[PDB]
């Protein structure tokens, strides 16, 4: 028998139904010292098994399907195309007469609409507003056809085909936003059609395009309240504005002479407004609200008299 | 008024229509335009109008004078697009060619799309006079057309929906003074106002740790109170009672 | 319930000018540099529309405009209920009020209050009521300059 690394992931790999799909054996980058080339040089092979979603036993992957529907290439297992039945738990195993190792992972085949509605989980692509010309690219197309084959690419916003917009232009594998606005938000789908061995194949990918505040308008934290013109004559809220910044950790906190309810609201361009509300001798104390982001640090004392 | 360069196509719009020079539907065409025909033309609808057309000799220098340029495009780092004037009167096809100070713009930085020119990585150094040139095709013959306009670049600054800092949302205060302050972002604002409203109609110095553009209207009645802040994004009201 | 008035000149996304011609009609075309273009007085009111994302907890509302030529201040931009045109007409009705949307740093849109979902847009060098669509959104975008 073999040694089992368990299940590589509990995230389903989602691939669209009736579209080619290449999924990689994770054994080489998540569990072993090896890489595929060195291993293949060391005189051992990679074999595949699976359990289909509606079954409770494992079967060898059948490599004798008509038109080589499922085939294995190096560390990849290829579907040409995918079928709805292939939803299941796959297992890749490396072996010789001396050594074995195996891992499993889930694959989910997804049905899509004519308007590309599906249980697929898209990536979110953020775009700086009104900040130069931006281009997105149809994702996960490499390795599906050689460079000699020039495919047909078509883009859609929602259900509607894009020929061109007054500020959007498609160029093959890329979609161009000349001056990104909020109005360009939405789901953009690329469809890639290419031939191979006499067959016609399609690959569909949906990207959520979201426009976010540009770096040029990025400011240090701005504290609205407290400010001098409010006085607490005896609950104090600290309301801080944060410009959107890509990989920034916005912070707001209170200090009572140097130590110790959070809520947040988002803009269209995803600028954040954070309010942290806090509440004898306590009226002597000096209450100061603090905030910090990548562009600086702010301080403002509340007046408690 | 209308104008064009000689040996260029010229097509004009006038505000059942009656008028070398041709006419199609309601439009008057010079193909090509030659300086002799520059005059005042009359259009009739069955009710009339006139425009004075001037044909010019191709400028000697590259800098074209102001009287053959179209309206200036006041651009910014947020609107770096220049439209080619009058181009949709002609029967034209992509691509339109662009020049800045009589020099061809050939780059990924200058992108031409429909009738627009987009300037990537715009900077103040891109100010100047831009000439678009396109082709109008009529019965197998291509006639060329150019138009020029100048273009400036101001660094904009952003704007937001107004935020009232004082007084707070749900407040009550006990010779009386109440200040209404709001911030609108940081930059140049076309419209930004703060005001007080007494029974829903218009009545008729140190600042917080903010870099933002803030305005304050102090209401003092020397003897329902609404604090309003507004710009093109909208208006927000905080009401105070006593 | 008038909030503020302000004069301004109106241009199009395609850098064309809107004009009011004596003996009044609307016109949309390019103009020569440094040729003084027409101005219009904008009156701003509180519209009934929510400020679409004013933020969590803030009851923002959008503004509502009515427009006049500066030359004569009792003429209004008026939207035709069933003819779908924008015309100048001679206490204005709901047909002369337009909810104002901020669409970019430099351009705004006028949704007809009398007929929700339709905006003022330029059509054959005129003003008409059209719908907002992504391919042709530039139809309904206008720049206000002082
Ligand atoms: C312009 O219209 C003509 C007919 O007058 C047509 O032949 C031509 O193809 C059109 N323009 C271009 C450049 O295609």
């Amino acid at each position: 028998r073999c040694d089992d690394w368990g299940l590589d992931t509990m995230r389903q790999i989602q691939v669209f139904e009736d579209e080619p799909a290449r999924i990689k054996c994770p054994l080489f980058e998540h569990f072993l010292k090896y890489n595929y080339s060195t291993a293949h040089s060391s005189g051992l092979t990679l074999i595949w098994y699976w359990t289909r979603q509606d079954r409770d036993l494992e079967e060898p992957i059948n490599f004798r399907l008509p038109e080589n529907r499922i085939s294995k290439e190096k560390d990849v297992l290829w579907f040409r195309p995918t079928l709805l039945q292939d939803t299941g738990q796959y297992t890749c195993m490396l072996r010789n007469t001396t050594y074995c190792s195996k891992v499993a992972f889930p694959l989910e085949v997804v049905q899509k609409d004519s308007c590309f509605n599906s249980a697929m989980r898209f990536p979110v692509h953020k775009m700086y507003i009104e900040h130069g010309i931006h281009k997105i690219t149809c994702p996960n197309v490499d390795g599906y056809f050689p460079s000699s084959v020039k495919p047909s690419v078509t883009w859609y916003k929602g259900c509607t085909e894009i020929v061109d917009f007054h500020n959007v232009l498609p160029e093959g594998m890329q979609l161009s936003f000349f001056i990104p606005l909020v109005s360009n938000n939405g789901q953009y789908t690329c469809v890639v059609t290419y031939p191979e061995n006499g067959r016609l194949f399609h690959l569909t990918r949906t990207v959520t395009v979201k426009v976010v505040g540009s770096p040029k308008d990025a400011l240090p934290p701005q504290i609205y309240s407290p400010n001098d013109r409010v006085v607490y004559e005896k609950v104090i809220p600290c309301k801080v504005y944060f410009s959107f910044i890509m990989d920034s950790h916005n912070e707001v906190w209170w200090t009572i002479d140097g130590k110790k309810n959070e809520s947040v609201s988002y803009s269209s361009t995803e600028d954040e407004t954070r309010t942290q509300i806090l509440s004898p001798e306590d009226l002597r104390r000096n209450y100061v609200c603090h905030a910090r982001n990548t562009k600086g640090e702010a301080e403002q004392a509340a007046k408690v008299k | 008024s209308s104008w064009g360069l000689e040996n260029e196509a010229l097509i004009v719009r006038c505000p059942p229509v009656e008028w070398r020079i041709f006419v199609s539907r309601d439009r008057l065409k010079f193909l090509p335009a030659r300086v002799e025909d520059s005059g005042i033309y009359a259009c009739v609808i069955r009710k009339t109008g006139y425009l004075n057309v001037t044909i010019h000799k191709k400028p000697p220098s590259c800098n074209i004078p102001d009287y053959l340029m179209y309206s200036t495009v006041r651009g910014s780092d947020k609107n770096f697009k220049i439209t080619c004037p009058t181009i949709d009167l002609y029967n034209w096809t992509a691509p339109v060619q662009w020049f800045k100070n009589c020099k061809a713009l050939q780059e990924p930085r200058f992108r031409a799309h429909r009738s627009y020119l987009f300037i990537d990585n715009v900077t103040h150094d891109d100010e100047g006079d831009y000439t678009c040139q396109f082709t109008h095709a009529e019965n197998g013959t291509n006639y060329i057309v150019t138009a020029t306009r100048s273009f400036t670049v101001e660094e904009k600054g952003f704007s937001m929906f107004p935020v009232i800092t004082n007084p707070p949302y749900n407040h009550t205060m006990e010779p009386a003074s109440i200040a209404c302050s709001a911030c609108f972002g940081k930059g140049s604002h076309f419209l930004a106002d703060v005001l007080w409203q007494i029974n829903k109609t218009v009545v008729g110095n140190e600042s917080s740790s903010n870099d933002m553009d803030c305005l304050t209207s102090v209401l003092r009645i020397t003897g329902e109170y609404d604090c309003l802040a507004l710009n093109l994004h909208g208006m927000i009201r905080h009401t105070i009672r006593l | 319930s008038l909030l503020t008035q302000s004069p301004a000149s109106l241009s199009t996304y395609n850098d064309q000018s809107v004009s009011f011609v004596l003996e009044y009609v609307i016109n949309v075309d390019d103009s020569g540099k440094d040729q003084e273009q027409d101005q219009v007085l904008l009156r701003y009111y509180e519209s009934p529309s929510p400020a679409s994302q004013s933020g969590d907890g803030v009851d923002g509302k959008k503004l509502m405009v009515n427009m006049s030529p500066i030359k004569d201040t009792d003429i209004w931009l008026h939207a035709n209920d069933k003819d779908y045109s924008v015309e100048l007409q001679r206490s204005p009705p709901e047909q002369a009020f337009f909810v104002l949307h901020k669409k970019s740093s430099d351009f705004v849109s006028f949704e007809s209050k009398n007929l929700p979902g339709t905006y003022i847009g330029v059509k054959d060098n005129q003003l008409a009521l059209v719908e907002e669509k992504d391919e042709s959104s530039n139809n309904i975008m206008f720049k206000l300059s002082k």
